[PDB]
């Protein structure tokens, strides 16, 4: 709220995941399942 | 022997596991027990 | 005579209060106080 | 009881191809059990975590 103790909090950790992406071959024959409409980035990364 | 190897873990790394205090060791150790347990010890502490 | 009796009562009555169930916050393992328990006000200065 | 009797030991390890020949992807079933077992944590309330 405006004017209070601070302008806006923060929650440092929250749900982070990471993935592996294979394609199905087969769903390229209806290229709506793996197609985005403008590009975009990924954000997070992680080591281990 | 949970709240000792408990408070070992926490004295192992002190840079990335945060300080903490025995009530909570206890609450965090009985919350994940069978629950006969956890209702007579509750009963036992709300009467002393 | 009545003003300063009036006065010195007001004085009186002021000053008794009992403290109950203050706020507080956990930091680093240990309890700290939240800003409204303890009597200053610095709203106006944290802008600036 | 503490201990349980089984037939068959859990699965372990699995495999994905893509679609290639020469080689495939092994993946191990236990560290993603570990990963979904878990739960949000924040420093604020250490009793969580």
């Amino acid at each position: 709220e405006r004017g209070g103790l601070a302008y806006a909090t923060i929650k440092y950790a929250t749900e982070t995941t990471i993935f592996y992406l294979i394609y199905n071959v087969e769903f390229s024959n209806t290229p709506d399942s793996l197609v985005l409409i403008n590009p975009t980035y990924t954000m997070t990364k992680v080591f281990i | 022997v949970d709240m000792r190897h408990l408070s070992l873990m926490q004295r192992r790394f002190p840079d990335v596991l945060i300080q903490a205090r025995p009530s909570h060791f206890w609450k965090a150790v009985l919350n994940d027990s069978p629950e006969a347990v956890k209702a007579v010890m509750n009963l036992s502490h709300s009467h002393n | 005579y009545s003003t300063i009796i009036k006065k010195v009562r007001f004085i009186r009555g002021k000053g008794s209060f009992i403290l109950h169930d203050i706020p507080t916050r956990d930091h680093r393992g240990m309890e700290v106080a939240e800003p409204e328990v303890l009597g200053v006000e610095f709203k106006n200065v944290l802008p600036v | 009881q503490v201990y349980k009797i089984v037939k068959v030991p859990s699965i372990s390890f699995r495999h994905i191809v893509m679609q290639s020949r020469d080689r495939v992807l092994r993946v191990d079933t236990y560290y993603e059990e570990m990963s979904q077992v878990g739960d949000v944590i924040t420093e604020d309330e250490p009793e969580k975590f």
